[PDB]
């Protein structure tokens, strides 16, 4: 970024999911003239985030590679995968952290 | 009486029962509470405000006599007020809240009763220092009066382990009760056990209430917790052990229960199978770790008739270990005389009692006050039934009309054989055969209960499906159990007093009783709890089915009424069925012909 | 403090009904209700199950539709197991479809839906329909998906080309393809893909679907239609009917070809001309002559009268419950306002007031 910053002054760095703002001038030796965000001025709620800390049997779940081949965690994962598939009208996406984690867990739910 | 109360002409059979002398407050619409000062009873509305806040308070300070859907009959007792002040509560606050939420003026006798039922909370305590029951009280004021008592013979002194139960009964009698709240965080004399609440365990709200009522101070309050069947008492005990983090011993009254709670414990807590050493005649191993657990049933400590030297070594090891926590699961049998050696043997600090039923034939259930303590928590049975924590049952009591074929011999039979003679009625066989047909037509797993092995095997043989009783060996009974569970050849089974309690068989949503005990209510209540823990207790449109085939023209109607009256008072009614369904629509009936009836009559005459 | 919440709820309700319009609304209707009877409606999730309540509500819908608009024919095709099954041809007798629905009661809902097949054969059933008849279909749906043999968009284009509208009453939530159907069929409107929130809301939605719909200016079909009032006879002798070929004591007589029938409002089987009564055509005149809303006068201002003009009862006294007909300058109670606005279809204050 040094050729960029020392070649151009009118440089705008912005995004939608940058947080915290100061960490990027922390990791990269540059400074900016002003650092603030924007709140969501929403009339009504339109996005509903949930934190699933426990399965249907009140059993917690995690993506740790050591406990990756845990059949109970598999049972929970397939459980709410099925439930959200049944209640999902149009389109749903799943995001595992790693492809091998996929390949294992999809092959054994295929089992 | 806040009145003159001139006796009314209609108050004659109201022997101090006409409760209209009270000046009813105009806030009777809002307030949900009456007081019955004649017997100490409490009448509570289920359709007026403040009842949700007052329900836990009334459970804490009072006992319910009857709770149907409309009016709850409660009763303040000194036992419940002691439980209240043991949780942490006081007479003046109780009186203030009672007048705050009471439609009626507070009775003088009730005020005096709550004033009397205030204990010296914190004055009398006991601790264990190196398997040493040290009576550590806060003052020598306690020491003066206790040494003034003739039984006994900051500052701590010794009382022998068998003398601990007697002096606890005595101090309860002189109303100087001891609280046993272990400072397991402060005490490090006992070996701390690195067991953690795994995130895989999350706790029900009433179970959290049960914990926090005995974890209000952070110490483990010692006592009883009564929860219904399948509520998660194992989870409550696991949570208590994980938040105590000390050496813990739990004893339950079955080796099958040993075997199931050991796997439950190693499942839902972070204690290791190395730390857990299981003690029975299968194996008597010990764990050599500084902290951990040894499980056995009550038999391998009570028995001295036929004991091995390895059993002697194990019970010596558990004698040597100063535990920090003890739970007596199914606490209804430990106050029996060969079983109440728990304080005399095991050095354990916190004493918790988990069971389903807090009733028995005699008054040994109140001995748990000076054995383990009072009831720290109870869950409301119909509240959990509507919450889905326990099941909803459409119980159908079958009044089988008595056959004269068997009655003619039953009337002239001697008393020891009249029972087996009227259990075995051919009409009852016919009704049971169609009921099994009808519920396999509905597709329900059926479990049949008989008090007699010969009747159980005769019913089982007439079905063509096997039997399980108390004399059946463990290997054969588990083979039959797995055949019933998985094999479709074994559609129904024939259980007994090994199936009435202390098992985990919730698949059978249909239950038919062909026989039971003479008057033991607890066996019938546990048989009801066998299906109260059923898995489909949450789905819409569910009603479990309970059946009791009882012969007419006997004392068995009164016997069944006695056995069922606790469940009726709980809210589990017993509906009247005499004329059954599908009578003759079934083609082929067990011992239908009168020749067949006389055949079975002389077959049972071979024994009777 | 409940009256303030009721007042603001009434305000937010009346904001939608502030605009009342005399749109041209269809009278010669053509209504089709297709039913799915699949695994989804086997859910007991609403008591007793979705199948039972849609059966009961369809019974009510048939009754209300034939009562309000007897000048239409009603056809019902069920959807079951990947097949759409015709059970009710379009007919003037509601009782036929009532019996068919009673047959649908005892049978078991199962399978998977196919809106492509359902709408295709609904189109084919709607094909031999005269120009003045307004072809419109109600669709109930409980799935979130639809197994189909082929494209739905060709069917959408064909349905739009053949001037048939749809209205979807989905069960669980919104389905994007159903939204697309409602929008594209309905000139971009989103006022046709409706989702209930409870069974009472479902009842209200069915009652809403009972009503006739306005037509569009661009969709112009303004014409005449031949009509004939028949005459009823009450004869001593039983006589053979033309329709069902059986002996009838009475029966109307054909005005044109002098045959006899058994029921009305029906078309002739012989001269093939529609026969009605003037009551039947006047039945929708409240739709033809709508009623203005009545305004509560404020409690602060001076009052013309203190008791109800129509029902003759005292107005209750914080706020003022005096719903005023500005067309007749008289205030009324809430009960009379409800009755005149829904059950009655005239204002007696405007009847007394001379014009
Ligand atoms: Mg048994
Ligand atoms: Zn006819
Ligand atoms: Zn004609
Ligand atoms: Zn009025
Ligand atoms: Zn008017």
């Amino acid at each position: 970024i040094k050729p960029v910053f020392e070649r151009f002054s009118s440089v705008i760095i912005t995004s939608g999911t940058i947080s915290p703002l100061d960490m990027y001038p922390r990791m990269l030796n540059f400074k900016t003239v002003l650092q603030k965000s924007y709140a969501m001025t929403l009339a009504k709620k339109s996005f509903l985030p949930m934190i699933i800390t426990k399965g249907s049997d009140q059993v917690a779940i995690s993506s740790r590679f050591e406990i990756r081949n845990d059949p109970s965690i598999v049972r929970n994962y397939g459980s709410m995968l099925v439930e959200f598939a049944k209640i999902t009208p149009d389109g749903m996406v799943v995001f595992f952290p790693s492809y091998l984690y996929m390949e294992s867990i999809v092959s054994m739910w295929q089992t | 009486i806040p009145a003159d109360f001139v006796p009314d002409s209609v108050s004659g059979m109201f022997r101090s029962h006409d409760f209209s002398y009270l000046r009813l407050r105009p806030d009777h619409a809002s307030r949900p509470l009456w007081i019955s000062p004649s017997d100490g009873r409490i009448i509570l509305e289920s359709f007026s405000p403040l009842a949700e806040q007052a329900q836990d308070f009334l459970v804490t300070i009072a006992e319910p006599i009857s709770r149907p859907s409309h009016i709850h009959e409660y009763k303040i007792t000194a036992y419940s007020l002691y439980a209240a002040v043991s949780v942490g509560l006081e007479t003046d606050d109780i009186i203030s809240v009672l007048d705050r939420l009471s439609k009626v003026p507070v009775a003088e006798s009730i005020i005096n009763f709550i004033k009397g039922a205030t204990i010296s909370y914190g004055k009398v305590k006991l601790v264990i220092k190196h398997n040493r029951y040290f009576v550590e009280t806060t003052q020598a004021d306690i020491l003066q009066m206790l040494l003034n008592d003739s039984v006994i013979g900051v500052h701590s002194f010794e009382i022998a382990n068998e003398s601990v139960e007697v002096v606890k009964k005595r101090c309860q009698e002189i109303d100087y009760p001891v609280l046993e709240e272990y400072d397991f965080r402060n005490d490090h004399r006992n070996p701390d056990l690195d067991i953690d609440l795994k995130p895989s365990t999350q706790i029900r709200p009433y179970q959290e209430k049960s914990l926090s009522k005995m974890f209000g101070n952070g110490r483990a309050r010692s006592g009883i917790i009564v929860l219904p069947c399948g509520a998660g008492k194992t989870l409550v005990g696991i949570t208590a052990a994980c938040t105590i983090k000390k050496s813990v011993i739990v004893l339950c009254t079955s080796s099958v229960s040993v075997m199931q709670w050991r796997q439950q414990f190693l499942q839902w807590c972070t204690l290791q199978p190395e730390n857990c050493a299981v003690f029975t005649s299968d194996n008597k191993e010990m764990f050599q770790t500084e902290s951990g657990l040894v499980v056995s049933t009550y038999s391998m400590v009570a028995n001295t008739r036929n004991r091995s030297h390895d059993s002697q070594k194990v019970m010596d090891f558990l004698t040597g270990r100063e535990w920090g926590f003890i739970i007596l699961d199914e606490v209804h049998v430990v106050p029996a005389a060969m079983f109440r050696r728990v304080v005399s043997t095991i050095a354990a600090h916190a004493k918790l009692g988990l069971t389903a039923t807090l009733v028995r034939e005699d008054d040994k259930i109140g001995d748990l006050n000076f054995l383990i303590g009072p009831k720290l928590y109870e869950a409301n049975w119909m509240e959990l039934s509507q919450k889905g924590h326990i099941a909803n049952v459409q119980c159908a009591e079958v009044w089988c009309p008595m056959t004269a074929e068997f009655y003619q011999e039953y009337l002239r039979e001697t008393a020891r054989k009249r029972m087996l003679l009227y259990i075995m009625n051919p009409t009852k066989f016919q009704a049971c055969q169609f009921l099994i047909q009808y519920h396999e037509r509905r597709g329900d797993k059926i479990i049949v209960f008989s008090d007699n092995v010969y009747a159980l095997q005769e019913y089982a043989l007439k079905m063509g499906k096997p039997f399980i009783y108390g004399s059946t060996p463990q290997q054969e009974r588990m083979n039959i159990l797995q055949n019933f569970q998985y094999n479709d050849q074994i559609n129904t089974i024939f259980l007994s007093k090994v199936g009435d309690t202390s098992i985990d068989l919730p698949e059978a949503t249909c239950l038919i009783q062909i026989s039971s005990h003479y008057g033991s209510r607890r066996q019938e209540a546990q048989r009801l709890g066998r299906i109260l823990r059923a898995k489909r207790r949450n789905d819409e449109g569910f009603n479990a089915f309970f059946y009791s085939l009882v012969s007419k023209d006997t004392q068995e109607m009164y016997y069944s009424t006695k056995r069922q009256a606790f469940l009726v008072d709980q809210g589990y009614a017993f509906k009247v069925i005499t004329h059954l369904h599908g009578m003759e629509n079934i083609p082929n009936l067990a011992y239908a012909s009168p020749r067949e009836r006389r055949e079975l009559l002389q077959e049972v005459l071979l024994k009777n | 403090a409940s009256l303030v919440a009721s007042i603001v709820e009434a305000r937010k309700k009346r904001t939608a009904k502030k605009n009342i319009t005399p749109y041209q609304r269809g009278i010669i209707r053509s209504l089709i209700l297709t039913l799915d009877c699949s695994e989804a409606m086997l859910e007991k999730d609403l008591r007793p199950n979705r199948h039972a309540m849609i059966i009961q509500y369809a019974i009510d819908f048939v009754h209300e539709f034939f009562d309000q608009n007897p000048i239409s024919q009603m056809g019902i095709i069920i959807m079951r197991n990947g097949l759409a099954q015709l059970v009710s041809q379009v007919s003037g007798n509601p009782q036929d479809h009532i019996d068919a629905l009673k047959s649908i009661r005892k049978q078991e809902p199962k399978g998977n839906p196919s809106l492509q097949n359902a709408l295709e054969m609904a189109r084919g059933l709607l094909l031999p329909v005269p120009a003045h008849c307004t072809r419109e279909v109600l669709i109930v749906f409980g799935s979130l998906s639809t197994t189909d043999p082929g494209d739905i968009h060709q069917t959408i284009d064909s349905l739009v080309s053949e001037k048939i509208r749809v209205k979807v009453l989905g069960l669980s939530a919104q389905v994007a393809i159903c939204k697309e159907l409602c929008k594209a069929t309905n000139y971009g409107d989103e006022s046709f893909y409706k989702i209930l929130l409870d069974e009472t809301h479902l009842k209200e939605l069915f009652n809403e679907a009972v009503t006739p719909l306005p037509v569009n200016k661009i969709n112009k079909g303004f014409t005449l239609v031949k009509m004939g009032f028949p005459t009823r006879i009450f004869e001593d002798t039983p006589t053979f009917c033309s329709c069902h070929s059986k002996l009838v004591y009475g029966g109307y007589f054909c005005p044109n070809c002098h045959s006899k029938v058994c029921s009305l409002p029906t078309v002739c089987p012989c001269c093939d001309l529609m026969l009605i009564l003037s009551t039947h055509l006047a039945r929708s005149y409240h739709h033809l002559m709508p009623l203005k809303t009545f305004a509560e006068v404020p409690t602060t201002e001076k009052f013309r009268s203190e008791d109800c003009f129509s029902c003759q009862s005292r107005f209750p006294i914080l706020t003022s419950s005096r719903y005023r007909c500005e067309d007749c300058k008289q205030e009324f109670c809430v009960d009379c306002d409800v009755f005149i606005h829904e059950i009655l279809h005239n204002c007696p204050g405007c009847e007394s007031k001379p014009v």
